[PDB]
């Protein structure tokens, strides 16, 4: 009722209280607004990248300073900022609200929530341009990020603090990997231990409004919104918002990083952030480089992704793990943008279009997708029962183009060909069903040791749910063993082999 | 239209005085800007193109662009 | 609960068009005259304070 | 170490002039002579204004300068010499601008901190006087230096007033307050 | 009353520089008039050079402008008449009809550079729009308030396909059609008008079911970079006021991208990669994100694509394809078997076939 | 007599200082500014005239105000030198970030010195046996020369450098100066732990390496100078002590890209593809101070990152003329699993002459490049029709070529976690005899897969026996 008018009247007291101390050592006239950027005369005591506020509500960042005038980039459409208006300076380097109260909310790049659930219970402000943590308070990664997909945790594991890249093509299933990982973290976000919880910050840049609307609706169907933070910079809004929004979300991530907790962030997708950055550097006469991304566009994704690693015990053992998403052009891995995200992140999950065209979703190309410090932080069980699986899929990829001749072959290539086809059909997965590691171990275990070879190829998709329900009804203690221990001893291995060969026999 | 190149504060000042140092600067000149192995230099009205000069520290130069104001 | 949040949104948009009505109520007044005195005494309060 | 930078946009001619005359004291005379030549341009508007065109010559600009100084012998000393440079440099068109800028620098030396009291309608004198006093009885002005003050009429604002000077302002008016009321109640 | 009168100081092709007297300046994207002997000549302020001087792009021919003519201001953006009276009336980007059926007695005049709808109002589950053609509603269903890429050159029944959509949306959902030819060939503009009379979707005496906006090719590029926005605003008034599900037809969105290229290359902004303007993503988004579904109603868009040089890594289809929910191909090898419509089944894939 | 100025312009990493004292600080001198975060160091690039310098910023300049006091330090950016700096992680300015206290060393030399004279140049045919197959067969690295690893995005530049660390720097006896230019902070940390555990860094004891880092997080003033800091620590030990100096630099391309992020802002006209116009001189000053004089040897290994595998990019194409032994890494090789993905074609060296490495070695290398060139020429007909449409000499040539390609692989001692195989350090002479044996046709019936990911020919026979006992 009038309760928000009560709150807004208290805010009127703040505005009237601020009017009693408003003396703006700053104001200057707007000389000229052009190319979507403003030149301001006056403001003889402003800072580099200081936030300012024009007289129509459009905020701005002052990104360059010259003897005579100051150049302020906008934060919206330039339809509002008129010539000859009044430019108060706020006083701050560009900051955003960080803290735990953003969980559930949907903000844009400057901490203005746009969900319609009141103001942000903000535990503080933090800079957008934070220096990355140096090489001394870092620890190499040693904890798993269980994505819940089968093939990801089989082949390309993700450590807390390991920046992994999801690269792919248009409408080829790129967003679904990050969305399934966020929905897999429900295993621990319902739990009680902080150091096993994993907060998800999904940062939609350049996407449609309605896509982010459906994604919020999806993260409230499966109840992820008690730990989600959506930073939306949708493509209707103008370019320096998209230049800013992943950085402010990285400040949101660093708040969870310094305070001991663990948090996952998803940039999606930085190939539109570099679109917004080449727009902001081709409207300020800065000359383009290779393929007209401006010459510092390596530095942009650098200073973005380097604010994410694993802090050691000296700072509180917090973490921040990033999954940027790069939209390439037709299976290319050698344009100028995807050869800069690759040269930062610790590996690729190359979601090739041809495999999704055959319906194998998610379409991880195994022989290309690799991770560099994934192997030191996988769950111990999968590392025990999938140390052949990468080499076995390499083996199957060797005979990929050799079997297209249709020639009759020996026995060993037929054995590996049947087992490789069973593993390729095995790693499929429907949407919104991440499998925990306690169930990823037995399926891969049935795949490795030749037990599937009597089954026809079409039954494997229902073999997955059948063998899972067989283990859920009967050998529940083995699943609890894999849950608690996270490791297969010899007795666990023999019991698992018995429980396989039982259900394999029928 | 646009700022010209013989309009710095240290050069117009002398011209306002009426000393007219530019006529006196035939053999000698002064350094205006010197970066990236290039030295826009004011003076030397009698200088040629592709003529050698010596700066007063000891490093030598070739005069290529003869503009109205500077060398 | 969903319908309660929708009814709160409807109450807020009704008071938004009522705010438009309050703008129309305020702008016809000689508060346009009387409020210059308010700025006058307010600038007296601000600029003397330093 | 000169005061109030011009920096960039063609006030450097004035800057040079200021610093060249700052070491030889005579600035008020210079300033007065600038006032006199600006007025005698203004009091002869056909081709006192409309003969500040770039298409003339080198020589005709020089002779306009001579025609300009023919009206008064010994035009200060420095501002008669500066015109020649400008005549040769053909930056004569951007000239009264230089007059205004030298005026700004000069009355900065006096310390006249020009202000403004924006409104949407002109106001009584009592308000003017009381505000001017307050502004004079302020931190802002450190005294020893003056304080002009101009009311202007602005329709783009809905009334109220805003005080301005030293790129430092206070706005307690109506338009901005309506704005803030709206923003907080539009959530 | 209180006019904002200034002088035209410079005419450069389709770029026009307008000086205003002090403390009067309208902001960006506001409509300016110039009275001619031939009619009115509209400008849209796009850049402020300072000096109380603005720089606009043309909206009609800029021959014969004496510099020094009076420049009248209208404050808001380009106004368009909207509503019921606009149906069956060929409106250009100015707001005046060109069918010579007299002035349009519309009730309101709307701006075109409006805000897109806020995030709280975006409809959170895209249902299926029952179009009416079988192969559409079976294989690649059109998203209700989504975007649809209709490929294929002319002469394969594309105008027949789009009139069929008009009749079926008129029957099933009762929604009206707003057709918009950005860059439309003038001759086939008239042929489309005659055919839309004879098929019954335009009744010159009864109640027609479509509003035509034909931004012709011989207008300067500032026109074609707003014609789609004119059609968009005529869609938005039917959406958010009378509460319907309205079909916005745009042909052809690549010519809109050309209009963007030439406007932001006439303004002296540096061109991007391949040669499209560097405001590509944003000035596609300000057309895309105003075509969506709110809780009141929805506007679903069918917009064609001219794929440049038969290539799909060129950024104009590679930017449109980051927005299109469902494609529909009218191929050659299907009408060659005498099949009406020629919706090819293997190619027309939807993101909402799920 | 401190020299005070004002910040009058900030554009990102380029800051303008106006002075009023007529003694302007010269080119390449270091200014500094007291910040609320501490201090911040600037380097004077060009005089604009009007008593105004225009400087590059060695750290991030968020939040300077126009008119903030600018303080002079007289000389260039000084760097601590000597044995005191060993086992320390020195930043670009010279503030250590290992937080083990300041570096109580004697001298602090400036970075910007001239290269040595032409009479001071020295030559050496000292062949460095490295133990990698593809190096020591086809392109022998030179002691005292320079060694380039041109490599695309993620095909093993950094892994190959850690391989050369783990195979050289223990058995070197001189010192080593590693310099992280624009690489990953995390990879710097992992190399720090590898230096601690393997006793190269001895924390409380005496170490042999000097870490000079500064990464892709830093704004581009630091990356255009951090290689000069590592260079000064290198040539100090080259000149003060008379040792052998290993100079590992990763990555030298980030230097030139920091050359390309300031030059558009310093008013230089944009050159070719987007880089600066001052490229051959700046790359010249960075390369020609890494040389070998009559006082000591500098055998440096420099990675070169190539943007998207386009070797017509001006920076690595400029870099090619400065290096005595190139080594090209290509992604199209690395997708087939051949690790390391050394291009056997385009690898060169100033070495590998018959009078330098022996006639047998030279003849073996020539035959191997002939067979692989024959394969790369016949590539297209294989791609179209298949292997069946060759002659009967050339089909044997293609088969032996595809033997030798999979034989060029070598399980690294550092990439042990990717392949699951322990490391293989194969000496030179066994590799020479091994390739001579496979060229002479002694093994033509062995299946191809047994050549893959192997050490020497003895392990080829052994692994073929393993797969013989398995396939049976
Ligand atoms: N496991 C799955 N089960 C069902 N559908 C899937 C699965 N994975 C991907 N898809 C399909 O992939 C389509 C696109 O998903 P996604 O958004 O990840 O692709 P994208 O390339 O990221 O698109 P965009 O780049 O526009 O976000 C969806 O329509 C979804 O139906
Ligand atoms: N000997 C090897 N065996 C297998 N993979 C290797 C080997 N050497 C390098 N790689 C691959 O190369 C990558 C390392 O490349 P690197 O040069 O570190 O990347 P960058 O280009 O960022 O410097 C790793 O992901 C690894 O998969």
């Amino acid at each position: 009722k009038a309760q928000p008018t009560e709150v807004s009247s208290i805010l009127e007291e703040r505005i009237k209280g601020v009017s009693d101390e408003a003396n703006l050592n700053e104001t200057g006239r707007v000389l000229a607004v052009g190319d979507g950027i403003a030149r301001v005369f006056g403001l003889n005591n402003i800072q580099a990248e200081e936030l300012v506020e024009f007289s129509s509500g459009v905020k701005g960042m002052a990104l360059n300073l010259e003897p005579g005038q100051v150049g302020i980039v906008l934060f919206g459409s330039d339809r509002l900022v008129k010539e000859g208006e009044l430019v108060k300076r706020t006083g701050n380097i560009v900051d955003v609200p960080v803290g735990p109260g953003l969980l559930g909310r949907v903000v844009d790049a400057l901490g203005n929530p746009i969900d319609g659930k009141g103001p942000i219970d903000a535990a503080g402000r933090s800079r957008a341009q934070v220096k990355a943590p140096g090489i001394l308070p870092r620890r190499s990664v040693h904890e798993p990020v269980q994505t819940g997909l089968k093939a990801v945790d089989a082949l390309v594991p993700i450590g807390r603090g390991q920046r992994e890249l999801i690269i792919g093509d248009r409408q080829t299933g790129k967003t679904a990997v990050a969305l399934d990982t966020i929905l897999n973290q429900k295993r621990w976000n319902n739990g009680s231990d902080e150091s096993k919880k994993l907060y998800c910050v999904y940062v939609a840049v350049g996407q449609k409004r309605s896509t982010v609307a459906q994604l919020v609706q999806t993260l409230e169907q499966h109840d992820a919104m008690k730990y989600s933070i959506i930073v939306a910079a949708t493509a209707s809004e103008a370019a320096p918002l998209q230049y800013l929004a992943p950085f402010t979300a990285a400040s949101i991530g660093e708040w969870f990083r310094d305070n001991g907790k663990h948090a996952l962030i998803v940039y999606d997708d930085l190939s539109k952030q570099a679109v917004a950055y080449r727009q902001l550097s081709l409207l300020l006469r800065r000359p383009p480089g290779r393929e007209a991304y401006p010459g510092d566009v390596f530095y942009l994704h650098s200073r973005l992704l380097e604010r994410a690693a694993k802090l050691s015990e000296k700072e509180g053992s917090g973490s921040l793990t990033a999954l940027p998403v790069i939209e390439t052009q037709g299976g290319d891995v050698s344009a100028y943008i995807p050869t800069n995200v690759i040269s930062i992140t610790d590996g690729q999950i190359f979601l090739e279009a041809e495999l999704f065209y055959k319906g194998i979703r998610p379409a991880i190309n195994v022989g290309l997708s690799v991770s560099r410090v994934g192997s030191a932080a996988q769950v111990k069980a999968l590392k025990q029962v999938a140390g052949s699986l990468k080499l076995f899929l390499a083996q199957y990829r060797e005979v990929a183009a050799f079997a297209q001749f249709g020639s009759d072959l020996d026995a060993s290539t037929k054995q590996t060909l049947v087992r490789g086809e069973r593993l390729t059909q095995l790693l499929k997965q429907n949407q919104y069903s991440p499998l925990a590691t306690e169930e990823q171990v037995p399926l891969i275990y049935a795949g490795v040791n030749g037990h599937l070879d009597g089954i026809e190829l079409s039954r494997i998709g229902e073999f997955e749910s059948s063998f899972l329900s067989y283990l859920k009804s009967n050998h529940n203690e083995l699943l609890t063993e894999i849950r608690e221990k996270g490791e297969l001893s010899k007795e666990l291995l023999a019991s698992l082999k018995s429980a396989t060969e039982s259900f394999v026999a029928t | 239209t646009k700022a010209q190149p013989t309009e710095v504060s240290s050069i117009l000042e002398e011209r306002i005085k009426g000393v007219s140092d530019e006529a006196n600067l035939n053999e000698t000149g002064r350094v205006l800007a010197v970066g990236d192995g290039i030295a826009r230099v004011f003076g030397l009205n009698n200088i040629q193109a592709e003529e050698l000069v010596e700066f007063s520290s000891g490093v030598k130069g070739m005069a290529l662009n003869l503009e109205p104001g500077q060398v | 609960v969903r319908y309660e949040a929708s009814l709160r949104q409807l109450e807020q948009r009704q008071l938004a068009k009522s705010v438009i009505s309050r703008v129309q109520s305020e702008l016809g007044n000689p508060k346009f005259q009387e409020k210059v005195l308010q700025q006058s005494i307010s600038e007296i309060e601000q600029l003397l304070s330093k | 170490p000169p005061p109030v930078r011009l920096f960039g946009v063609e006030g450097t001619y004035a800057t040079a002039l200021y610093q060249a005359a700052a070491k030889n004291s005579s600035i008020d005379a210079a300033f007065q002579s600038l006032q006199k030549v600006e007025s005698t341009v203004k009091k002869n508007p056909k081709l006192g204004h409309l003969l500040l065109n770039p298409a003339l010559s080198l020589k005709d600009r020089n002779s306009v300068i001579d025609a300009i100084v023919e009206t008064h012998k010994n035009l200060d000393g420095y501002v008669v010499n500066l015109l020649k440079v400008l005549s040769e440099n053909n930056r004569l068109g951007c000239f009264e601008k230089i007059a205004s800028d030298f005026g700004v620098l000069n009355d900065a030396h006096n310390g006249l901190l020009k202000g403004t009291v924006t409104s949407a309608e002109p106001l009584d004198p009592k308000s003017f006087k009381r505000i001017e006093k307050a502004l004079s009885a302020s931190k802002l002005v450190g005294q020893g230096k003056s304080l002009k003050l101009e009311n202007v009429v602005k329709p783009e604002i809905k009334g109220g007033l805003i005080v301005e000077l030293g790129d430092k302002t206070v706005d307690l008016s109506i338009s901005t307050k309506i704005q803030k009321l709206n923003k907080v109640l539009e959530d | 009353s209180t006019p904002i009168t200034g002088k035209v100081t410079a005419v450069i092709g389709a770029i026009v520089d307008v000086h205003f007297e002090q403390s009067e300046l309208p902001a960006i994207l506001n409509a300016l008039e110039i009275k001619t002997p031939q009619g009115k000549l509209v400008l849209e302020v796009a850049q402020h050079l300072g000096e109380n001087t603005v720089r606009t792009i043309a909206m009609d021919g800029t021959e014969g402008l004496v510099r020094g003519e009076k420049v009248l201001d209208t404050g808001g953006p380009i106004s368009v008449p909207v509503g019921r009276e606009t149906l069956g009336r060929i409106i250009n980007v100015i707001g005046e009809p060109i069918d010579e059926r007299g002035p349009i007695k519309s009730k309101l005049r709307k701006p075109i550079h409006a805000d897109p709808p806020s995030f709280a109002e975006q409809s959170t589950s895209a249902e299926i729009l029952e179009t009416g053609i079988k192969v559409v509603d079976l294989l690649a269903p059109y998203a209700r308030g989504g975007k649809i890429g209709l490929f294929g050159g002319a002469g394969v029944g594309k105008t027949v396909f789009i009139q069929e959509l008009i009749n079926n949306i008129a029957k099933a959902h009762g929604g009206f059609s707003v057709f918009t030819g950005v860059g439309e060939r003038t001759r086939e503009g008239n042929d489309l008008y005659r055919e839309m009379k004879e098929t019954g979707v335009i009744n010159l005496e009864g109640e027609s079911k479509v509003a035509l906006v034909f931004g012709q090719m011989n207008e300067p590029p500032g026109a074609r970079a707003r014609v789609a926005l004119t059609g968009l605003t005529i869609a938005e008034y039917f959406r958010d006021e009378e509460g319907q599900d309205v079909l916005l037809f745009i042909d052809n969105i690549f010519r809109f991208t050309q209009a963007g290229s030439e406007v932001s290359a006439l303004l002296g902004r540096i061109p991007s990669a391949v040669g499209y303007q560097p405001t590509l993503a944003t000035d596609m988004g300000l057309l895309q994100e105003r075509i969506t579904t709110t809780k009141k109603g929805s506007v679903t868009s069918v917009q064609a694509v001219y794929v440049p040089a038969d290539d799909l890594t060129d950024p104009a289809p590679a930017t449109t394809f980051a927005h299109l929910d469902a494609t529909t191909v009218l191929s050659r090898g299907i009408s060659e078997l005498g099949i009406y419509p020629a919706v090819d089944p293997l190619d027309s894939k939807s993101r909402l076939l799920d | 007599t401190p020299i005070t100025g004002k910040v009058t312009a900030v554009i990102g990493a380029i800051v303008d200082v106006h002075f009023e004292q007529s003694e302007l600080p010269a080119i390449l001198n270091a200014l500094e500014i007291k910040t609320p975060q501490g201090k911040l160091v600037l380097e004077v690039a060009q005089h604009l005239g009007e008593n105004t310098v225009r400087t590059i910023a060695m750290d991030g300049t968020e939040g300077l105000v126009r008119g903030e006091k600018v303080l002079d330090t007289g000389g260039p950016i000084s760097v601590p030198v000597g044995r005191e700096t060993l086992g320390r992680i020195i930043n670009v300015i010279g503030e250590p970030i290992d937080e083990r206290g300041p570096i109580k060393s004697k001298l602090r030399k400036p970075i910007h010195a001239d290269p040595p004279s032409f009479a001071e140049q020295s030559t050496s045919a000292e062949i460095l046996e490295t133990g990698i197959k593809v190096v020591d067969l086809l392109a022998p690295y030179a002691r005292g020369g320079k060694i380039g690893l041109f490599g695309g995005a993620g095909v093993g530049k950094t892994v190959f450098i850690q391989e050369l660390i783990n195979n050289i720097a223990k058995a070197h006896g001189g010192f080593s100066v590693f310099t992280g230019v624009g690489e990953r902070t995390r990879e710097g940390n992992d190399l720090y732990r590898e230096m601690k555990e393997t006793g190269v860094i001895n924390l409380e004891g005496e170490s042999k390496v000097a870490l000079v880092f500064g990464q892709m997080n830093e704004p581009p003033g630091a990356r255009a100078r951090v290689a000069l800091t590592g260079l000064t620590i290198a040539e100090y030990f080259r000149d003060e002590e008379g040792q052998d100096v290993l100079l590992f630099i990763d990555n030298i391309f980030r230097f030139t890209q920091a050359g390309s992020e300031v030059s558009a802002l310093l008013g230089r006209i944009p050159s070719a593809v987007g880089y600066q116009p001052t490229l051959a001189t700046d790359m010249g000053l960075l390369q020609e101070r890494i040389t070998t004089t009559k006082k000591g040897s500098v055998t440096s290994v420099q990675a070169v990152y190539v943007p998207a595998d386009d070797l017509t990019d001006p920076a690595p194409a400029t870099t090619f003329a400065h290096l005595d032994a190139t080594t090209v890494l290509s992604r199209g090789i690395s997708e087939l699993g051949i690790y390391p993905a050394v291009d056997p074609l385009d690898s060169k060296s100033r070495l590998l002459d018959a009078a330098v490495v022996g006639q047998e070695h030279y003849d073996v290398a020539s035959k191997v490049q002939e067979t692989l060139q024959t394969y790369k020429s016949l590539q297209d007909i294989i791609a179209i029709l298949g292997m069946d449409e060759l002659s009967e000499q050339d089909k044997l040539t293609v088969e032996r070529a595809r033997k030798i390609q999979r034989f060029l692989s070598q399980p690294f001692a550092v990439a042990e976690v990717f392949t699951g195989i322990p490391g293989k350090l194969v000496r030179l002479k066994d590799t020479v005899a091994s390739f001579k044996a496979v060229l002479e046709g002694k093994y033509d019936n062995i299946p191809e897969h047994a050549f893959y990911m192997v050490g020497g020919i003895e392990d080829v026979v052994a692994k073929a026996e393993k797969l013989a006992a398995e396939a049976n």
